[PDB]
């Protein structure tokens, strides 16, 4: 299965750690992201149509919370 | 009569025709600069819209006569709205505020119904017939909520899934469609989250969504259209219209997408505000923000005792409920500049101090009922009111002196007007006939006590003082409270000077404002940009009340006003029959007195010419 | 310069130039081919602009009139994000988020090598400044931020840490500041060269992009906006937009000489450096050399590597060192190829040659790339290769007509030396230094592996038991070893070249071995599905090691060491090929005899092969 910059169409198509992000005008296989690692926070509806680099989610049992401006991949 | 498909882009609000798809026509609207959530109302023949940029929500006819603003405070990004045709309310989203609302289709009776463990809620869905809610949150871990259209009974409908969008309701087949912006697909579901089904996952940038009848309509961001499909097998696709980029929100309008019956929808469940349905089609009565549900569980009251936060822009309230009830943002238009603030409990109207326009303003809760007290050169510093006398003392930073106006602008006079000396910060004691100020002298500022008139001056404090800038007191716990800019820290004492301790000089920067509520001490912090209270009871040390609030300018606290009590002062009607001053002494002695351009005269009523 | 400063901006399928001015013209400028261009820089003293494209996975450049495009590197990119032009040494600098580099060539492309390679985490943006000696990049891995160091990749260290997704970092020459764009929270940040006094230009930006200042003013891009706007570079007011309804703009930037302004010992004579000048803060610069390249003690002249290792993949060939400093391996540009299936080298002439699997044939280049030539076209279906570098000859088996065949290194035949019915010789090794040669014979349902004279006699088979899918061997002369993979029962397995002292190397963890070479005293391997290279002690004294993860269809490893000309002059077939026409076998005595394909017969010459 696809590896990390593998060109990908669904996250399916990627191995166990990773997600079908795009980045420009297609998509590859990206890492999920890990506790402390930076995560994105869209504020207009529209940002997530217009972004063309695309961060995958947060891991299993991580939540995209703010630092206590950024925010980062944190345990509930 | 027929169905066109309405779609917000940018500036302007669209319907194309679904017989004839080439019928692309605008909506006559004005004004619009960056329309997102999209609605509207078959029976009113409205359209309903928010406007991001605008920060506002509005409304107006098809045909674009009427167009108003319905909501254009205290919001952030409202990308989600939805019309209640049944109860006849406005619900709306605030992703930037983290908020769920609800009001009248014209606005009045605003009230929170979620905010509590709320992270960016984007679509709303509403469903009057069945007295359910539904929403997307986007922030920490995306999921789809439920609950009554009152905020009761909050459940994740949905745990497991990517930022949702589009969240449509199929009444008639009773399902849930939504477009998965993450995993990028459209999928759907039962009201209870389950039978989950994906309907199209081959798609290559689905956004917007909506149905109606058997079909299901998407936006594509990258093939730039809106397309339809099969509701359920999600083929026999075609495309309705091409060439459409960043269209934010798609609807079908239609009478068939707007049935069903509530009770809100026979008479308003004869609830005196706001009537909101909740669980098996039924409806509860709900009331403004702050206000509270009588016993008759149909009529509303006003909040009776509350604080009065002001920022530079804007002047906010905020109560304790044990609900947790968040703070709100008073409807007052036209706020530049405010310096400090003050209350009537008598008529309950808002007073304050604008420095950009140098001048004495006040409103009602509402904000309307505005009227200006004083206009002018004068440059107002401070203001305290004399709920009794029925007039304001106030301190110019210009001429140096402490004026005292009526509440209805009629002038009283100057009561103290010394060289050298410079009124600044003023708290009046009426009780006791008494005003506390803070007098900031070229060389030595010290806090000073005299009388409603002027007389009997005498300094309280004038040692560690470089720029007393507060005050606040209290009678219950006979304690005068002032904070110190320079010195970072907030001191108190006895109303009579004695017993002089420091509050606290940790953790302090710029303390503008000090009040008490309850048996709290709360200040606000204009460079921490925080309000901070600490118990004067000793039982619960220091705590914080909110953080990150930009240009705060002055806090008040508001305890509701004992008419049987307050009808006893001596001074409180008709003014005692006095010309212009009228005070009492803590020994019960009560007297007209004079400003300082006039006399007492014989009858020791009147006041005259020297 | 005289020429007003005018702004140039990359987008997508175009590059646009247009003035400062609000509304003015915009025109794009006249190239060909351009994909998606994203990175952009410029050489002003040239009159040229340099662009990343990373839809072509390539760096290119021209004049300003369009003329002369050509393409600088076109080898080894993943995602060309960041880009940078040393107008003093006249370097290329650049970053790809893809493969984790940040590298630097002359600006025609030649001499190639790689700063950063360890401990990067997708470097985005680059921003240069010869004349301090300071290069400074973006970084957008799990924790963003914006790190510097010498332009030679020296004194890396983190200029400021608590940053998102920072873009478009250019610098204020003029007034020692820098600025960015934060994707992550919408502002235009600025610190001087320290990373310290961070001031927030602008903060009410709904989706800021690119940037860039000159003068007074920076100017950024809007994704939300589809805009250019300026501003007051301390204050952040000020601002006008200067063009609307600009969709994707990329990357853009200031084109006046006062950008390229400064001096280093760079700029004088290349600072007397046989390739690299690179500037440096303390020092004034340091000479350079090409990937592998080793600075002599001149600390001017460079030598290429001697001795290092070949890996092959489906559509690459790299070449790795062994170095205590873990040097990165490298693409080799050679635009031949396509599907290679093996590899082999020639260490006399210096040569490397391949097998595409898909057009058939056994080609020849260099690792330069350059001089290109086809030794064997077609029917023919080459399976594995072995060259015999005294007889100048290449050992070659057909997985469609299944014979061993031999080919001159010129392209001229000499013929076949081993052919059966029901025979099947795939993988194959030559050991000309002792005259056999050794090969795996996948006959159907018993697979073997066999011995043989380099002219087809002497046949005999040395394993026939403890095999399903002998798939790769090799062999150390020196010590008489052979070895071989079994791809079905996964393990490496060794033995004398007689056959006698069969030893299992390893047989755990492996999953596909598919190439075998001997490197010193190592054995290294190539696992097509773990992805990875390792190595064995053929000596047992250290253990396993990783080589390198993590690299997608392998397909033939091999190790490279310096050719010793006296010792290989030795050889009694090293000139005139021993006085033999065809063949040359060695004897056990060191004396050769001359033998024939199976076509021909030795003549009474005992040289000549003629026909019966
Ligand atoms: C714009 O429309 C409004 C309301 O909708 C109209 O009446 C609906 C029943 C339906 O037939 C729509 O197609 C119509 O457009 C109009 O409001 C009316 O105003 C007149 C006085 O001008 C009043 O007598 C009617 O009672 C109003 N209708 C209702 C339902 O209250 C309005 O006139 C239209 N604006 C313009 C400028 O034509
Ligand atoms: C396109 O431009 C190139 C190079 O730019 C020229 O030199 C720059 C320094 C600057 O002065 C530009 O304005 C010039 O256009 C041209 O290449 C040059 O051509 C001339 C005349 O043939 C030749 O003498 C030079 O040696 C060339 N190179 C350089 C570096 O000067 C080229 O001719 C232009 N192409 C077209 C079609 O006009
Ligand atoms: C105190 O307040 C009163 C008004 O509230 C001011 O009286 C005004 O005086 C100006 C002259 O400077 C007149 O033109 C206005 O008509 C007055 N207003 C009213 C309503 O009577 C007064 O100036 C203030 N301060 C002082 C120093 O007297
Ligand atoms: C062995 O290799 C040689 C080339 O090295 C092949 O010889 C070719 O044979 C064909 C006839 O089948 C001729 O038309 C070509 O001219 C020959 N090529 C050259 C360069 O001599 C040969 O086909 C290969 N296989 C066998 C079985 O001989
Ligand atoms: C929609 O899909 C269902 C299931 O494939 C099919 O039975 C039905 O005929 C379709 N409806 C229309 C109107 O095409
Ligand atoms: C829709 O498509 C399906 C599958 O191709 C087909 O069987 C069905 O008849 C179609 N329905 C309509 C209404 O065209
Ligand atoms: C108001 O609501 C409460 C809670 O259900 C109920 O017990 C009470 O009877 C209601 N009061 C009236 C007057 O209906
Ligand atoms: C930019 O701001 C600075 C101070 O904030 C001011 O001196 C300058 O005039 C402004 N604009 C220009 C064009 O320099
Ligand atoms: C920029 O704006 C400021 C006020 O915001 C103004 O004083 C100034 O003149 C403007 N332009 C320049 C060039 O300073
Ligand atoms: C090479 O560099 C070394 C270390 O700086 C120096 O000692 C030596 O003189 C240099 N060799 C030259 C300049 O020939």
């Amino acid at each position: 299965k696809g590896q990390e910059g593998s060109v990908c169409l669904r996250s399916s198509d990627c191995a166990s750690g990773l997600c079908c992000a795009r980045h420009f005008w297609s998509k590859i296989c990206k890492p999920v992201l890990k506790e402390g690692q930076v995560c994105t926070k869209h504020r207009r509806k529209g940002s997530h149509g217009l972004e063309i680099f695309q961060r995958c989610y947060c891991g299993e049992g991580l939540s995209c919370r703010i630092q206590k401006r950024l925010h980062t991949c944190q345990r509930h | 009569p027929e169905a066109f498909l309405l779609f917000s882009r940018r500036a302007d609000i669209r319907r194309i025709s679904l017989e004839t798809n080439n019928n692309n026509v605008a909506i006559p609207l004005t004004g619009v600069k960056e329309a997102s959530a999209l609605d509207f109302d078959v029976t009113d023949n409205r359209i309903y819209w928010t406007d991001i940029s605008l920060k506002t929500i509005s409304r107006a006819f098809m045909n674009g006569s009427a167009l108003e603003h319905v909501v254009e405070f205290g919001l952030d990004y409202p990308e989600g709205m939805a019309v209640d045709w049944l109860g006849k309310n406005l619900y709306w989203a605030d992703t930037g505020t983290n908020r769920i609302e609800v009001s009248k289709l014209d606005g009045q009776h605003r009230q929170v119904l979620v905010w509590k463990d709320l992270d960016s809620p984007r679509a709303l869905a509403l469903d009057p017939a069945e007295g359910f809610m539904y929403w997307t949150e986007w922030g920490g871990k995306p999921k789809i909520d439920r609950a009554a259209m009152d905020g009761s009974e909050r459940t994740t409908l949905v745990p497991n899934v990517g930022r949702a969008n589009g969240l449509t309701i199929d009444y008639a087949k009773r399902r849930l469609y939504w477009t998965d912006l993450d995993t990028n697909l459209i999928e759907s579901s039962n009201m209870l989250g389950l039978n989950r089904e994906v309907i199209a996952d081959d798609l290559p940038h689905p956004f917007g969504l909506t149905q109606y009848q058997d079909y299901i309509y998407w936006t594509d961001w990258s093939r730039r259209s809106i397309e339809r499909a099969n509701k359920t097998s999600g083929q026999n696709r075609t495309i309705i219209q091409g060439h459409l980029d960043y269209v934010m929100d798609i609807l079908v309008f239609h009478s068939s997408r707007q049935s069903g019956w509530n009770e809100c929808a026979s008479s308003n469940g004869h609830c005196s505000h706001l009537c909101l349905a909740v669980p098996v089609g039924g409806f509860v009565c709900g009331c403004p923000a702050h206000y509270s549900l009588n016993a008759d569980n149909r009529t509303c009251s006003a909040p009776t005792t509350f604080l009065l936060f002001s920022q530079k822009s804007a002047i906010n309230r905020m109560v304790i409920d044990e609900q947790q009830s968040p703070d709100i943002i008073l409807p007052i238009h036209s706020l530049r500049n405010v310096r400090a603030i003050d209350y009537d409990p008598l008529d309950k109207q808002l007073y304050w101090i604008d420095s950009r326009q140098n001048m004495i303003r006040k409103a009602q809760e509402d904000g309307s009922q505005g009227f200006t007290v004083v206009v002018s050169e004068i440059q107002p510093y401070d203001l305290s009111i004399d709920i009794y006398s029925r007039y304001i003392y106030w301190t110019c930073e210009a001429t140096n002196v402490i004026n005292v106006t009526r509440l209805d602008g009629r002038s009283v006079g100057v009561v103290l007007k010394g060289e050298q000396d410079r009124p600044r910060a003023i708290v009046v004691n009426p009780e006791k006939g008494y005003m506390y100020f803070t007098n900031l002298q070229e060389r030595s500022p010290k806090i000073e006590r005299a009388a409603l008139d002027g007389t009997e001056r005498e300094v309280l404090f004038f040692s560690g003082l470089s720029k007393p800038i507060a005050l606040a007191l209290d009678s219950r716990l006979g304690k005068l409270f002032w904070a110190d800019s320079d010195l970072r820290r907030i001191e108190s004492s006895d109303l009579s000077g004695a017993n002089r301790i420091v509050l606290e000089d940790s953790n302090i920067l710029q303390p503008v404002g000090l009040t008490v509520f309850e048996n709290w001490l709360y200040w606000i912090d204009k460079q921490q940009q925080m309000i901070e209270k600490i118990d004067m009871t000793g039982r619960e040390g220091r705590t914080k009340v909110q953080a990150r609030i930009a240009q705060l300018s002055d806090i008040h606290a508001v305890k509701e006003l004992n008419l049987q009590e307050y009808r006893q002062h001596p001074c409180a009607q008709d003014n005692g029959g006095c010309s212009h001053i009228c005070l009492v002494k803590g020994d019960g002695t009560t007297r007209c007195s004079c400003p300082m351009h006039l006399v007492l005269l014989q009858d020791e009523l009147s006041c005259g010419e020297p």
